[PDB]
DNA sequence: ACTCTACCGATAAGCACAACTACCTCTCCT
RNA sequence: UCGAGAGGUA
DNA sequence: TTGTGCTTATCGGTAGAGT
């Protein structure tokens, strides 16, 4: 069982120790059910409420990423959002930029 | 300060270039024993960030640095498109000449891709047609004209000569030399990307992200030779998870664990057992375990009590209705669960040794729409043959 | 042996499912450019009143249902098993030579 | 659009509500009522109608930009050598005779008593 | 218009969630309820008096919604 | 350590027990090794799973 | 330059009162009024203090984020540009060695250089400082104007802090 | 065939890293249209709860 | 009548992923 | 703790 | 160990084009 407990290093998702606090597996069988079943919020929960939650933030004049935030492609600019995603996306982004592609977002608020 | 939160939608895909790797890269020294600085990554043994303030590796984020090249390289994800306009345009005449007309000599040559096995290079070398040179061979020329390599420009960095003169390593700088003089609506035409043929920079990864970096220091300081410098770009570039191979999470297998499989929290496993006394909606949680489990309520948390729903699955879900909403029902029995019998035929699973691990719903609108849809009394007619 | 087929052949029958949803006018579209499916359900009958379900994700967890439960009947000679005739079924366009 | 008189009016009107119901559920502000009550006090108008019409009057009859008309009703002078020196965007022009101008002086202190 | 007229499942659970939701964060009820202490008992009621003022804009594949009310649509 | 540090082993969340005996025992390299065993009488619960000679399997319904 | 622009909004409301439906806006001028009191700033628009008129409101959308519900609103408000080229009184508040102090309201705090009047010489027998060399005396409470420079903002608190210059003629109180 | 770009869906069926150096170096734009890309990046999926929306006003 | 090229259909020849889900211990190093 | 190899559970 | 593509290489192969 698990309430709250030690995150993985890589990613910030509950462990796989019994003697420690533990998670459980939410897989994609699962998550088809679920989609079937078409309880939204329940998925929408346990893919990123209770699992890795994270905040990326991305400049509106430029779709770039951007690091309060500032952005280094253009001059500092005080219209930049903020996004809610997955750190498992930011994970992706990373590595993506790494092997040499780069993502443009374009937020709809 | 405070930004405006708002949706994410539309994403584009692009090859990064200079200015764009430039912009994200903060701080990109250019130190050898600089990889591990600390104005990158928390991890580094100093328990202190340049760009972001004291924190316990949760409220920094990973930032990146761009080391800077000496000289110019092609991008390696653009040499097949390189090398394929490069056989159709001849090098002497800039057209669509003695490469031209078959009465001067002149073999054709075709341009390709060389991998792991002449120089263990990714590069661009130029061969002489086989089939050419034997009908030469028939007319008694024996051997190459001495002029026939004269449309390749000498190279300052003349190391790594004495080769075959048929086959010759073709080096970046004398990339850029031939396609001068092209059209640049032809060049466009095949590579959309044309700003990103040059390749003078290359980030490094967040500490706190993750033999790689071993390969990024060795690419601080380098001679010359700019195939090397490429095929050392090569090596490092298929270091990424994303690439299939041994750490077991690279691939599909990353894509898998990381965004599509995830763990959460306030979920239990125990065995399952049968209780015929329960009724069919209801399921045995021991006193024990309820007592740990935390759900949050609105008046902050409370233990687990009577009239609660949790999700229970047996895993595989081979079907739909392995997810089922059960009402907690408070038993004096511990270190176990107690299931109705007669619902073993939705769980498609026997008292034997079976675990069932529940998911306890904190927000107020799932557990809203679990007993509205995922109850028991919801899925009484079978979706499959509708029995 | 056997015994991952039939979960590679539902997972890759629920990603080419999985979009399949029913139209409040009524049609069956897919999500990828509201392409369109089926003009109506063709179901025959009785209620018609499914508009949000999702008609090829709970379709394709039915043929996974039969595709596990084919996995305890046996395989007989110069035959192959409800399993393997199920797989060979579904994959018409692998079997163009 | 608003120089010392319209500005002084919509004030009134906030203390006139202002004393009744002044108990307010929610926070206040000290800050912004003390930003009215400090600035207005620097220059008054008699009359909202007489004076906006006269401001105004040049601003049609003659060609003044809305920048030009706001900066030279704040400041308020009183003679022909003073706003030739103040504003360098209206130096070395013809466009205007400085004797209009003296007459348009001559009506902005009539207007105030 | 063009529509069914009957409220689906899905936003009948949806609808009851964010009432339960709103009424948990101590919001005024237009129903009268006697003797409960389940925001979700009272969002039931409100929509079997139909008194709960929402209104749902179902988005039609083409690009179009249609607004449409809670008192205006019948449950089942 | 001499210092003050701890690098001490404690017990995890499922480990528990009543101490039976301490044994302290080193190599010729000179690393010194301790062990130290827990014992707890287990009593046939629920959960427990019994199996038969004849491969009749199953758990303690009640 | 204190033209009335309009501005949108996107005020959200607390799910603590939803009600009273004959009477519901002054629950929606409740929340813009403490919409923009929390802000109480600017970088390069100005200040407001009154949403006199109200032009039009829209459909409320409401999130699942602790029952809050938005609305957009627009409106148009008094504010003040402070362009270059303008000349604005002020009241003196103290005076010191250096940088003296210059309010034009509490809404800013205008600091004087001393290469900004002209030669002058400090008088430090008596009290205050006075710079009465060129026959003009300045205390606390005389309206002086000035030319306006190029106004500067900080990060946290974003004032409106400018310089204050004398260069111009008509200088001190009049 | 539909002309429907969807490098997230390809990439997580099989062969990502291939799926995204194809969708890079023709420089398509994912609508994250699907499910899946929308569940990968905290969006529901829009079938059953997210068709439709609630306006209170 | 009598001869050169050139895009094009059928067999070799290497790559390139992928062979199930949720679980739990133990030794080895890293 | 981060990994690898084994042995088992449904 | 393969199943399935997948991409060149490679063998004629004759159709036009020309003389
Ligand atoms: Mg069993
Ligand atoms: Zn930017
Ligand atoms: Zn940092
Ligand atoms: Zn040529």
């Amino acid at each position: 069982f698990r309430n709250t407990g030690p995150v993985h290093p890589l990613t910030r998702q509950p462990v796989a120790d019994r003697k420690r606090f533990g998670g459980i597996k939410f897989g994609e069988m699962e998550r088809d059910c679920l989609i079937a079943h078409g309880a939204s919020a329940n998925l929408h929960e346990r893919l990123f409420t209770l699992s890795d939650s994270s905040q990326m933030h991305i400049c509106r004049k430029c779709k770039t990423y951007a690091n309060g935030p500032y952005c280094r492609v253009c001059v500092s600019s005080d219209h930049v959002v903020r996004v809610y995603v997955p750190y498992g996306a930011k994970l992706l982004c990373q590595e993506l930029f790494s092997m040499g592609i780069t993502l443009n977002f374009d937020t709809k608020l | 300060l405070q930004v405006p939160v708002g949706t994410l939608t539309s994403i584009g895909f692009s090859i990064s270039n200079n200015n764009d790797r430039d912009k994200m890269s903060v701080l990109e020294v250019e130190a050898p024993n600089q990889v591990t600085d600390s104005r990158l990554g928390l991890p580094n043994p100093d328990s202190v960030c340049r760009t972001c303030g004291s924190k316990d590796r949760k409220v920094c984020e990973g930032h990146f640095g761009v080391i800077n090249f000496a000289y110019s390289i092609i991008n390696p994800y653009f040499l097949k498109e390189v090398a394929a306009l490069l056989n159709k345009i001849c090098p002497g005449c800039k057209y669509i000449c003695r490469y031209c007309t078959l009465n001067t000599g002149y073999p054709l040559m075709k341009f390709r891709v060389t991998t792991k096995e002449v120089f263990r290079r990714s590069g661009i070398v130029v061969e002489v047609n086989e089939e050419s040179l034997m009908k030469l061979k028939k007319r008694g020329v024996l051997t190459l004209p001495p002029d026939y390599w004269s449309f390749l420009p000498q190279d300052s960095n003349i190391d790594e000569s004495c080769l075959k003169p048929t086959r010759r390593i073709i080096t970046h700088a004398q990339v850029y030399a031939l396609l001068l003089g092209i059209d640049q609506r032809l060049i466009k035409k095949d590579i959309p990307m044309f700003n990103s043929l040059g390749l003078t920079s290359f980030p490094v990864t967040p500490n706190g992200y993750r033999e790689r970096t071993r390969i990024y220091k060795k690419l601080v300081g380098f001679e010359g030779n700019t195939l090397e410098l490429s095929s050392r770009v090569m090596e490092c570039m298929q270091y990424s998870r994303l690439f299939s191979e041994t750490p077991k999470l690279c691939g599909l297998r990353f894509m898998k664990d990381v965004l599509l499989g995830k763990r959460s929290d306030h979920t239990f496993r125990t065995v399952v057992v049968g209780d015929p006394s329960l009724k069919l909606n209801e399921i045995g949680i021991p006193e024990s375990i309820a007592k740990r489990l935390q759900v949050s309520e609105h008046l902050i948390f409370r233990s687990l009590m009577d009239g609660d729903t949790v999700l229970m699955n047996r895993p595989p879900s081979i079907h739909q209705h392995s997810l089922i909403a059960m009402t907690v029902r408070i038993l004096p029995t511990t270190s176990v669960v107690s299931l109705n019998p007669i619902c073993c035929l939705p769980f498609r699973g026997d008292f034997d040794g079976d675990c069932l691990h529940g998911y306890v719903p904190q927000s107020i609108q799932a557990k809203v729409e679990l007993d509205e849809l995922v109850a028991l009394d919801k899925q009484l007619i079978n979706r499959q043959n509708g029995r | 042996g056997n015994a991952d087929l039939p979960g590679t052949l539902s997972r890759r029958l629920m990603f080419f499912m999985r979009d399949i949803y029913a139209a409040y006018d009524g049609t069956v579209r897919n999500s990828f450019g509201n392409q369109l499916v089926q003009f109506t359900y063709e179901t025959d009958g009785p209620v018609e009143d499914i508009t949000g379900e999702a008609l090829g994700s709970l379709s394709a967890c039915a043929l996974s249902e039969a595709a596990y439960s084919a996995l305890d009947q046996p395989i007989s000679l110069l035959e192959t098993s409800p399993l393997l005739n199920l797989k060979n079924v579904l994959e018409c366009g692998s079997k163009k030579g | 659009c608003m120089m010392d008189c319209e500005a002084f009016q919509i004030l009134d009107g906030i203390k006139g509500q202002l004393v009744g119901l002044s108990e307010d559920p929610s926070i206040k502000i000290p800050v912004s009522y003390d930003r009215a009550l400090a600035y207005v006090e620097s220059c008054v108008h008699y009359t909202n109608p007489q004076s906006v019409r006269k401001v105004l009057e040049p601003l049609k009859t003659y060609g003044i930009s809305d920048g030009e008309m706001c900066v030279i009703a704040n400041a308020s002078s009183e003679s022909v050598d003073e706003v030739l020196a103040f504003i360098p965007s209206l130096k070395t022009k013809k466009e205007v005779i400085n004797q209009p101008l003296q007459d348009a002086l001559e009506e902005l202190s009539k207007l105030k008593k | 218009r063009k529509t069914s007229k009957f409220m689906t499942k899905y936003e009948r659970a949806r609808i009851l969630g964010t009432r339960a939701l709103q009424i948990s964060m101590n919001a005024p009820v237009m129903v009268e309820l006697e003797g409960e202490t389940d925001p979700l008992e009272i969002a039931m009621k409100e929509l079997r008096q139909r008194k709960i003022p929402f209104t749902i804009r179902r988005y039609l594949p083409d690009g179009s919604f249609e607004e449409w009310g809670v008192d205006e649509l019948i449950v089942e | 350590t001499e210092s003050g540090a701890d690098h001490s082993i404690k017990l995890k969340h499922t480990e528990r027990g009543i101490v039976q005996k301490v044994v302290l025992s080193s190599n010729d390299e000179g690393k010194n090794f301790a062990a130290v065993s827990l014992r707890q009488v287990r009593s046939p619960c629920l959960g427990d799973k019994f199996s038969s000679m004849h491969g009749q399997k199953g758990v303690l319904g009640y | 330059m204190f033209i009335k622009v309009k501005l949108p909004w996107d005020v959200t409301i607390p799910a603590e009162d939803m009600d009273t439906g004959l009477m519901l806006q002054r629950a929606i001028v409740i929340r813009l009024l403490e919409a923009f009191s929390k802000e109480k700033a600017t970088k390069d628009l100005g200040y407001l203090i009154t949403p006199t008129i109200l032009e039009n409101i829209g459909e409320g959308k409401i999130k699942e984020q602790t029952g809050e519900i938005q609305f957009p609103v627009v409106f148009n408000g008094i504010c003040f540009k402070m362009f270059k080229g303008e000349i604005v009184h002020g009241v003196v508040h103290k005076v010191h060695k250096t940088g003296v102090f210059l309010k034009s309201g509490p809404y800013e705090i205008i600091y004087l250089s001393h290469m900004k009047m002209p030669g002058y010489e400090f008088i430090p027998g008596e009290n205050p400082f006075f710079m009465n060399q060129y026959m003009s005396r300045i205390q606390i409470g005389a309206r002086v104007r000035f030319v306006v420079l190029d106004t500067e903002w900080r990060e946290a608190e974003k004032d409106f802090m400018a310089l204050a210059s004398i260069d111009g003629d008509n200088l001190g109180p009049f | 065939v539909e002309s429907t770009p969807a490098p997230f869906t390809q990439a997580c069926f099989s062969s990502p890293s291939q799926c995204f150096l194809k969708a890079a170096k023709e420089g398509v734009r994912d609508d994250l249209q699907g499910s899946i890309d929308a569940l990968a990046w905290g969006k529901v999926p829009g079938f059953g709860t997210g068709d439709q929306f609630e306006i209170i006003i």
